[PDB]
């Protein structure tokens, strides 16, 4: 149960890197919304960033947290210099997809998918 | 090929090359679109004897690679992967352009 | 005479190829003397360095020296000696004569699965 | 090794019970001898002659589906004699077999086709 | 160092923060023990301090800036 | 002699075996296995810690001079613990030879990038990261190079589906190119094209 | 061996006549004038343009065009529902469903080939054991809708009945090679 660290010895500086990445994403969201002419507002873009972080927040392996930080830096840098376009940014919101309600009655009425 | 002699001389002088000798438009020298039927030959294995497949099964002669050294299984002069490459000779036909 | 060009872009023409090769091989031997005695890299690199130094000292002609060394042109031989010296320093830092660092898993190199 | 006998498949030693056939010893080692008439839940027939294999220092190939291993036999399964026997038997089957493969329900499920391609 | 000015400017930033209500917030009140926030909420408060003060605060000091009191004396002995 | 069988020269096999012994005894700290195939190709399998010394030695040695990197790739074999096998094919123009260097990694142990040794390793390691998710230490700019912008998942892995998870289409309501969960008008029909009879007895694995 | 494309032997010195030649070359544009002249020569050749659609580009009997399902001279469908064409089809553009016919013959109930998925590689026509599926020489079948390129058995049989006077002749011309 002993492995080689990637960047972080334990969860502490891994969480420090998480906080730095979240800080820079929070900085970049208004610039993203202003530059790429997004229909969304600044508030819900920051909410999207925050709930992405909370989606990934359940992991406590330092290597996995380091790799998630690395991938977040790639996504953020890809947003800094604008290669990721308006469609790629708006892919985070799924506004064109009808969501699937999680109740048994609705999943029974639609089809056989559990 | 239907060009007059005046236009042919003008083209030859203007390009510096003999153009009527090598025309890029094919007129009659190409092969006929209808050909006599062929008869393709057969290969070396088309024989009725001494042709057992085990004697010519190249696919089954492949062996697993020979382990030179393994970490679990396993004064001399230094060597190279091959003798050094011989220097290329200059072209005797046209060495320079 | 002197070579007008080496035939390779970005490679200069060395007007003193014997002295440069001599000092490069001497520096290579001197840095190889710091290696452990049982180092196979030290033994082999000393073998090639000694052979090439002997051939350089034996042949004073540039073209015959290139034909003897058969490593391209003498400028390429000088560049290879420089890279061998840097590699000798890197081997001395890395110490690869030690035993195997960590055994691979049991089916790490088993193909096919 | 009480009531067990040592036999060899391609030089590899293996313990077998008495009455174990050559084909059974070969599949105990891990090689499937070609077969057409042998089924492990049917009685032994021994007629298709596809399981003919060469025993070391034996001039005649034996049918692995019916012949039991005796003692210390070296079963050369991938020998020249065994390959020639398999080639001859498949040639004799496909001599009178009809060219019905596209109109056959046994398209990719054909032991005859697969053993043709393999042996 | 304009202690009262930096103090009520920090309190104004905390009032302006939309997630937390003004009524139970105090100077010595603690972010997770009292206010029920998250570490992400805490670093959002720190970034509000950033863009309202104009000077950088490193990630290291953020885990010590845990009540408005540490914020106000940190800017007091930093400015 | 046989017109249907590829001719075999054993001098290349002897030379590559000698060079494999040479490299193995020069670097016993990292080299884990040395093999020469029936195709006369030398493969040297090393520890991930010795990627930089092995590549530097092969590039800068007088007897090696493997100054040209043929390619850098990864093979996903998801039955072993370190499922990504990183393969470096190198070419020696001085000695007219080719060599292969293998190492291993999994999803959570990155290996050292060799951009300092060969410059094509920049884009090749970018490709390996984009296709397999193998991180590379000390890279100048490791990012995606082939997938879509913001593509989630590494598609050359064995467990990644062939058709993927999302597909793009133009939505007129939002006037954009949007991503949907993938739905195929005709499903890709998988074919079980494996004969139940063993083809090559030379590669017969022993029973478990 | 090897040769030099830009290297020149030794030196041609620096002579006054050579300097005057170079100065005349880059002052009176001699290479420009000769390039103009041979472009004028091509102005005075004959164009290589054929008169489409009244003239057609030459082809070969091997040409892989629009797919078609052939018949025997009796009129029976050549296809025997053996599915090797869809087994070998590298783009998976062939879908086949089959059942015994009322007289018990092994025939297809569905034979769909997607032109928008097909790569026009001839693997079906070279894997067909009875010369049923062919890539006939039709290529002028561009449609205005995506649906019209989704062929079924009726469309393929209609194509085979339409192009049989040419497909059979091409197969007669080329079948000795294959
Ligand atoms: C002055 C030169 C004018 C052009 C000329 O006479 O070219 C012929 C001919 C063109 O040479 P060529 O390239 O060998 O001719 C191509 C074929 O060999 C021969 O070409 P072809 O055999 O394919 O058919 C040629 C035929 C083609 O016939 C037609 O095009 C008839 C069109 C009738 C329309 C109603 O007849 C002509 O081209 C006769 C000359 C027509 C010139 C018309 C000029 C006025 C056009 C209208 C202006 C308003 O000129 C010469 O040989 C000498 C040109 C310098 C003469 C001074
Ligand atoms: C203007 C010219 C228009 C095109 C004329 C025909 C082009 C083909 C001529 C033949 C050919 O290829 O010769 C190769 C040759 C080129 O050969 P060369 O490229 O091997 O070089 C000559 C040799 N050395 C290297 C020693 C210099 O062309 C000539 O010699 C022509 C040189 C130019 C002459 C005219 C210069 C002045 C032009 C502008 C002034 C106005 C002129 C009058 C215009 C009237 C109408 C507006
Ligand atoms: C405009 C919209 C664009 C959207 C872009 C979204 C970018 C997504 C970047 C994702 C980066 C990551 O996933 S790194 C975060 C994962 N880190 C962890 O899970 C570390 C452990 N997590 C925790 O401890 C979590 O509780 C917290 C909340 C992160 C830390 O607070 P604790 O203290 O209580
Ligand atoms: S020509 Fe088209 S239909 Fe025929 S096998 Fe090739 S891709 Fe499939
Ligand atoms: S290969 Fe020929 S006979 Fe067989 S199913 Fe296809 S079209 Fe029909
Ligand atoms: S399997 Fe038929 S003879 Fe043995």
């Amino acid at each position: 149960t002993s492995v080689k660290p990637i960047f972080s010895r334990d969860l502490n500086e891994a969480k420090r890197r998480v906080r730095e990445l979240y800080r820079a994403w929070y900085r970049e969201v208004p610039n993203t919304v202003h530059l790429m002419q997004l229909d969304i507002t600044v508030k819900q873009g920051r909410d999207k960033v925050r709930e992405m972080f909370m989606k990934n927040a359940h992991v406590t392996d330092p290597r996995v947290v380091d790799l998630l930080v690395i991938k977040g830096k790639m996504e953020l840098q890809e947003t800094i210099k604008v290669w990721k376009q308006r469609t790629h940014v708006m892919r985070f919101f799924h506004e064109t997809e009808t969501p699937r309600p999680k109740d048994f009655l609705s999943k029974f009425y639609m089809g056989h998918d559990p | 090929a239907s060009a007059t002699r005046v236009i042919q001389k003008l083209r030859n002088w203007a390009s510096g090359q003999d153009l009527q000798a090598k025309l890029q438009l094919r007129y009659q020298e190409i092969a006929k679109r209808t050909q006599p039927p062929p008869k393709l030959p057969v290969g070396p294995s088309h024989k009725l004897s001494n042709n057992y497949y085990c004697t010519r099964d190249g696919r089954r002669e492949v062996v697993p690679p020979s382990i030179i050294m393994s970490s679990q299984k396993a004064e001399k002069k230094a060597v190279t992967p091959a003798p050094p490459m011989k220097r290329w000779e200059l072209s005797k036909d046209q060495p320079y352009l | 005479l002197l070579k007008k060009t080496t035939g390779l872009v970005g490679l200069a023409v060395c007007d003193t190829p014997h002295e440069r090769l001599t000092i490069l091989y001497t520096k290579t031997l001197d840095i190889l003397k710091h290696f452990p005695k049982h180092a196979a890299y030290r033994k082999y690199t000393e073998q090639i360095t000694n052979e090439k130094l002997d051939m350089v000292k034996a042949e004073p002609d540039v073209k015959k020296l290139e034909a003897l060394l058969q490593g391209g042109e003498v400028e390429e031989v000088i560049l290879q000696a420089e890279k061998e010296l840097s590699l000798a320093r890197k081997m001395l830092k890395w110490k690869p004569w030690e035993p195997l660092v960590e055994e691979p898993p049991a089916n790490q190199w088993k193909w096919p699965i | 090794a009480s009531n067990l006998i040592e036999v060899f498949v391609d030089g590899q030693s293996v313990m077998v019970e008495p009455g174990t056939t050559v084909l059974q010893a070969c599949e105990k080692v891990g090689m499937q001898i070609p077969r057409f008439c042998y089924h492990e839940r049917l009685s032994v027939a021994g007629n298709c002659r596809m399981c003919l294999v060469e025993i070391e220092k034996a001039p005649k190939v034996v049918a692995a589906c019916a012949m039991p291993v005796m003692k210390g036999w070296n079963i050369l399964t991938n020998s020249e004699k065994s390959k020639k026997a398999r080639e001859g038997v498949m040639e004799f089957l496909l001599a009178n077999h009809p060219l019905d493969c596209p109109i056959c329900d046994q398209g990719g499920e054909c032991d005859l086709q697969d053993q043709s391609m393999m042996f | 160092l304009t202690l009262d000015g930096i103090k009520d400017r920090v309190l104004y930033v905390l009032k302006l923060y939309d997630k937390i209500d003004p009524e139970k917030l105090s100077v010595n009140s603690h972010f997770m023990k009292d206010l029920g926030l998250d570490s992400l909420d805490q670093v959002e408060i720190i970034m509000a301090m950033e863009d309202e003060f104009g000077f950088e605060i490193p990630d290291i000091d953020a885990e010590k800036l845990m009540c408005p009191q540490e914020i106000v004396d940190y800017i007091a002995d930093k400015k | 002699k046989r017109p249907t069988v590829r001719p075999r020269s054993d001098v290349t096999h002897k030379q590559l075996s000698a060079f494999g012994e040479y490299v193995a005894e020069i670097l016993p700290k990292y080299v884990q296995q040395v093999q020469v195939s029936c195709l006369d190709e030398l493969e040297i399998c090393i520890h991930p810690d010795g990627v930089i010394p092995t590549l530097t030695f092969l590039r800068d040695h007088t007897n090696a001079q493997f100054k040209s990197l043929a390619d850098l790739t990864a093979v996903d074999v998801p039955t072993r613990q370190n499922r990504f096998e990183i393969v470096y094919n190198l070419l020696s123009l001085r000695f007219n030879s080719r060599i292969r260097v293998k190492t291993y990694a999994d999803e959570l142990t990155p290996i050292d990038s060799i951009v300092s040794v060969h410059i094509a390793a920049n884009w090749y390691e970018r490709e390996v990261w984009d296709m397999f998710g193998v991180f590379f230490f000390n890279h100048p700019d490791l990012r995606r190079i082939l997938t879509d912008y913001g593509f989630e998942g590494h598609p050359f892995r064995k467990d990644f589906p062939l058709t993927g998870y999302v597909e793009l289409r133009y939505d007129d309501e939002v006037k954009r190119v949007v991503a949907e969960p993938v739905e195929l008008a005709q499903e890709f029909r998988k074919f079980d094209l494996n004969s139940p009879w063993e083809a090559f007895p030379a590669y017969r694995q022993p029973p478990e | 061996t090897y040769k030099y494309v830009n290297k020149k032997e030794q030196e041609s010195e620096v002579d006054m006549k050579s300097a005057t030649d170079n100065a005349a070359r880059i002052l009176m544009w001699t290479e420009l004038i000769r390039g103009l002249g041979m472009t004028l020569s091509y102005l005075f050749r004959e164009p290589a343009t054929i008169n489409y659609p009244f003239e057609k580009g030459p082809l070969s009997p091997r040409f892989r065009g629009e797919h078609a399902l052939r018949r025997y001279p009796s009129g029976e469908e050549r296809c025997i529902a053996c599915k090797l064409c869809e087994a070998i089809c590298p783009a998976q553009a062939i879908t086949i469903e089959a059942e015994p016919r009322a007289d018990g013959s092994r025939r297809t109930t569905r034979y769909d080939i997607d032109m928008t998925k097909c790569i026009y590689c001839g693997f079906c026509q070279e894997a067909c054991p009875v010369d049923a599926i062919v890539e006939g020489p039709n290529f002028e079948f561009s449609t205005e809708t995506h649906e019209e390129l989704l062929y079924n058995k009726e469309k393929l049989l209609n194509n085979g009945d339409k192009w049989e006077a040419e497909i059979a002749a091409n197969i007669q011309a080329d079948y000795l090679y294959r």
